[PDB]
């Protein structure tokens, strides 16, 4: 009865090098419980995958491609995920999505991870 | 084989539970709470429905179906007081049968 | 009285990497007689010595250490489980890498030994090329919490490392067992059982070293000696859960190529009546004209085909007619 | 250092109660840590399949996925007017996720 | 509510009883095509049966270990009324575990005929 | 009651029972808090005094086939005749009988041998009476050596307790060394395994069966050793003191794993008997592939040779131009074709 | 015959006499001797066979 869904803003026009926040307000779930990942859609590219938070732990993973610029944070308080974006880039400009994860079983050593439910997306122009 | 401690698995940030079977189609919570002379059946979707039901001095049957949904075994686990470890038992299907017996 | 076992002699090489807080030393050297002074240093030090097939060379390093003669001969002896021993001056472990090679379906091993002596960490491998090139990188990049650490945390990371190695064996060994699961379901081809028993041992030799490492990272935590310390004995721990999830998962994949196995093993009596048939087939139906040919055939000197004109059509007709008669038989009554 | 899916055709065209197959290669070993999306053109990326042969909850069963060691297959058995979308490949073996090419879907 | 866990524990030893009937059911049938009909597939589906058993060995032992220890440790929980409910469990469990191992025995049995089928028609 | 009639024999008389009668001793180990002795002699009126005393004690009598010494040990200490009956019977199975005064537990140890794969089993038995522990073995050789050290050199928690935990560390010792030899036969079977598939003899068939025998005694051995456990830890005796059944309770869940260990492997080798007849049959395909595969092509090869040599008056195809090289070109085109035809599957 | 001989001596009426009751004692251990007997050459005659059973098909391969 929840309607699971992650509402996303912040995308807005911005200069290289430019400072951005990123908020993806995730209402049916809890943050906590679930993993939280951000994608990008370079315009007529294909998904790239940015970063990725485990709010329980904080533990967190980042694209080789943006590592060391973008950091990813979420706060429980508000059951909100943001993506702080620094010194960005022309070839950056993109649809961004938040999704949800959950982590399923396939060994004993190896686990998957799969993006169930997503946002509907935000531009970023650089 | 002395202690409880909660597993660290490596694929898996240190304390997220994972459900490890293969059956995401359903979830639903039937509770059953009988006396002498009376009895509720409900059937919901809802988590927070079930947890006044943890004081109620009459017999309470909970029945959660779709234990998939880690989020709501984590809730009701943080509410009756349950012990992580019992929590990552109950989502690790590939085990078999036992009994432990807590405080 | 101290022999080398195994069959790996190429190279023989020697590195020192003493770090600390601020600075490092990493000396690559071709000698035992630089790493002599690293016994009373106060940092951290990594000994690193390959090609222990000259002797010579381990057996000055347990000298000048300490190390005992027996504990040098399990050094040298290749061919041995892995295990640990808690002495008062160093704690010795010895365990095995593998190196799974694509295309060839075989199982490469060897063997690593450390020695933990308060201060320092002696390694003794065999050949050139391992897999603790992460914690050296860590190391030189200063990229962890690695060098605010002493020696017993060199040996949970190189312990480590030696895991995560596994885990990575254990994904080329899905993805062989998986294209091999595709091959038997769809076609059960002469090749393929031996690539089937050969998984096996692999296995089987994979259970059999796992299973001890788990009770060797058992007895580093639970019951920690006094060269370990405390404060990093949670962090061991994570590596003993981790050994778990690989044996199971060893265990998991025994079992489906257990079933590999009977399912073609079984059905084999089935070639059994096949190739009998065959065999009867053709053996029926060409001894009884081989006779013939024999009987009409034999010299005699005289016969019933003096003049006989047109006998030799009759009896190749004969013939023909016999092996109609033979196949249909055999149709009908499903010897084919 | 980062496993890269490839996904054959980069395109492909066909009609309605077709069979399609699309191929996804991954440079490394991924043990069935792999994902199907859709994606139609202006909209969020959606769940197809999981775990490289098991379904996501509620999409038809025409879709079918399978590996063979590490080559991925996503099938649509008889394909209708609404599957004409980009599809992708997914990777979680690692923490470093990485998505497939994505190929389109024509109509002939 | 402890009687109310007698009930479901019960339960389920019942559906296990006619699993049993139901794995039974399959072995009368199974040894007609393996003393009959000696094909591959009657291999792998004799095969498959065993490995059922075995498995189904492997989940009722440690379930009768399950009810032993509620019967015979009886925790603050259970009221110490509710006791010889479990203990007709646990004589449940035990007749559940011996009726596996007979059915074991049957099914290597059925392996057994199997090989003399195929054997006497490469004796013909 | 009444020690049993065995006919044949003078009305009660003690026999023993096993084979082993090479050698006999008796040690004494008596332990306290700060002191302890280590009194190993012959004589058996040495050891009487130590009923009485304070201290826990522990006495390890090997070699009861000298029934005399036993006899004097149970009726110094009052030990009921059919308790030494049982004593000296070792062809037996585990088994406790609790009594007013001490607790009567006999258990197996059991050895493994490679290059002759024989598992020899000896009983040991123990009496815990008062605060001493009487132990009757018949050889020289077993596993209890780690409680020994730990009692000499103060490690652990055995010297600051009573003789319950004492016994609670024998039978921990045994389930240890019944893990070990787990842990022996897993290498023996998976070799064994490994062996039947390439190189299947009447030999691999024995080793096979002697494996299956000896699993058989394992699980006869090991059920009666969960049933003593039980036995020791649930209705806790006046004898063994509260605090020390959570141990008792930890050796019922390793005997647990010993009875599942034990029951894997039997399954293991009732599969490795169906194993040795497919290979003995794959063994046999092979042979028979190959006389198929030259019958199939050398007798046809034969008739149609034999049928052109003939004692026909008749001159079909005898002076044809060079009848013979067409004749062997074609045929040898036939055995070629048949061998390419033959080439598929797993026959050549 | 055991429980014919325990039916003798256990519970045994007045007829059969107090003073004779300690000698169908003996009887009754005697028995049980024969049955332990006969049971461990059941164990012996059973596994006898076996290695035959198998051994059989292996000179077919000859
Ligand atoms: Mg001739
Ligand atoms: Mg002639």
């Amino acid at each position: 009865i929840s309607e699971v869904q992650l509402v996303e803003s912040g995308g807005g026009l911005v200069q290289p090098g430019g400072s951005l926040r990123l908020s993806c307000a995730a209402s049916g779930f809890n943050v906590s419980y679930y993993s939280i990942h951000w994608v990008r859609q370079a315009p007529g590219k294909g998904l790239e995958w940015v970063a990725s938070i485990s709010s329980s732990s904080g533990s967190t993973s980042y694209a080789d491609s943006v590592k060391g610029r973008f950091t990813i944070s979420a706060d429980t308080s508000k059951n909100t995920a943001y993506l702080q974006m620094n010194s960005l880039r022309a070839e950056d400009t993109a649809v961004y999505y938040c999704a949800r994860s959950y982590w399923y079983y396939i060994w004993s050593y190896s686990y998957g991870n799969a993006m169930d439910y997503w946002g509907q997306g935000t531009l970023v122009t650089v | 084989m002395e202690e409880k401690r909660l597993s660290a698995k490596k694929g898996l940030p240190p304390g997220t539970l994972v459900y490890t079977g293969k059956y995401r189609e359903d979830f639903e919570i039937e509770v059953m709470n009988y006396s002498i002379e009376e009895f509720r059946e409900f059937k919901t979707t809802d988590v927070e429905s079930v947890l006044p039901f943890r004081d109620s001095s009459t017999p309470t049957w909970i029945n959660i179906t779709g234990i998939h949904r880690t989020d709501v075994v984590q809730r009701v686990g943080e509410f009756f007081g349950i012990h992580p470890l019992v929590l990552e038992d109950i989502l690790n299907v590939h085990q078999r049968p036992k009994v432990e017996f807590f405080e | 009285t101290l022999v080398y076992t195994g069959k790996y002699r190429e190279d023989f090489e020697i590195e020192v990497m003493n770090y600390s807080i601020e600075e490092f030393r990493e000396f690559k050297t071709t000698d035992v007689e630089s790493v002599l002074p690293f016994r009373d240093s106060s940092t951290p030090t990594w000994i690193n010595i390959t090609g222990i097939h000259r002797t010579d060379v381990v057996q000055r390093v347990g000298e000048f250490f300490g190390i005992h003669p027996l504990v040098l001969e399990d050094i040298l002896n290749v061919h041995q489980r892995p295990k640990v021993e808690f002495f008062e001056n160093y704690v010795f472990i010895v365990l095995k890498m593998f190196t799974y090679d694509k295309n060839l379906h075989e199982l490469e091993s060897e063997q690593v030994s450390l020695i933990l002596t308060k201060n320092c960490v002696l390694m003794f491998q065999e050949k050139i090329g391992d897999v603790f090139d992460p914690v050296r990188e860590r190391i030189r990049y200063n990229r962890g919490i690695i060098r605010k650490k002493r020696a017993d945390y060199l040996l949970y990371s190189l312990i480590d490392a030696l895991v995560d190695d596994y885990f990575v064996l254990l994904e080329k060994i899905d993805d062989e067992i998986d294209v091999l699961e595709e091959e038997v379901l769809e076609r059960p081809e002469k090749e393929t059982v031996q690539r089937t028993h050969q998984l096996k041992r692999n296995l089987v030799e994979l259970r059999k070293t796992i299973w001890p490492l788990r009770e060797v990272l058992s007895s580093l935590y639970r019951d920690v000696p006094p060269l370990i310390e405390k404060e990093t004995v949670p962090y061991f721990r994570d590596v003993y859960d981790h050994t778990i999830q690989i044996a199971d998962t060893v265990e998991t994949f025994r079992d489906i190529v257990s079933g590999l196995l009977d399912v073609y093993l079984s059905s084999v009596s089935n070639k059994t009546n096949e190739v009998m048939k065959v065999l009867t087939i053709i053996a029926t139906i060409f001894m009884p004209l081989t006779f013939i040919a024999g009987i009409y055939g034999m010299n005699f000197e005289y016969m019933p085909e003096l003049r006989w004109k047109w006998g030799y059509p009759v009896v190749l007709a004969v013939m023909g007619v016999i092996a109609v008669i033979m196949v249909v038989y055999f149709k009908k009554k499903k010897w084919l | 250092s980062d496993i890269q899916m490839t996904q054959s055709p980069s395109s492909l065209s066909a009609s309605v109660g077709d069979r399609v197959t699309i191929t996804c290669r991954a440079s490394q070993s991924v043990s069935s840590a792999v994902a199907w999306y859709q994606q139609k053109p202006g909209k969020a990326p959606k769940l197809l399949i999981y775990s490289a042969s098991s379904l996501y909850s509620g999409v038809p069963s025409r879709f079918s996925g399978s590996r063979s060691g590490t080559d991925f297959t996503l099938t649509i058995s008889s394909l209708q007017p609404e599957d004409f979308a980009t599809y992708y490949c997914q990777q979680s073996s690692s923490s470093l996720i990485t998505f497939g090419q994505g190929t389109k879907v024509e109509i002939k």
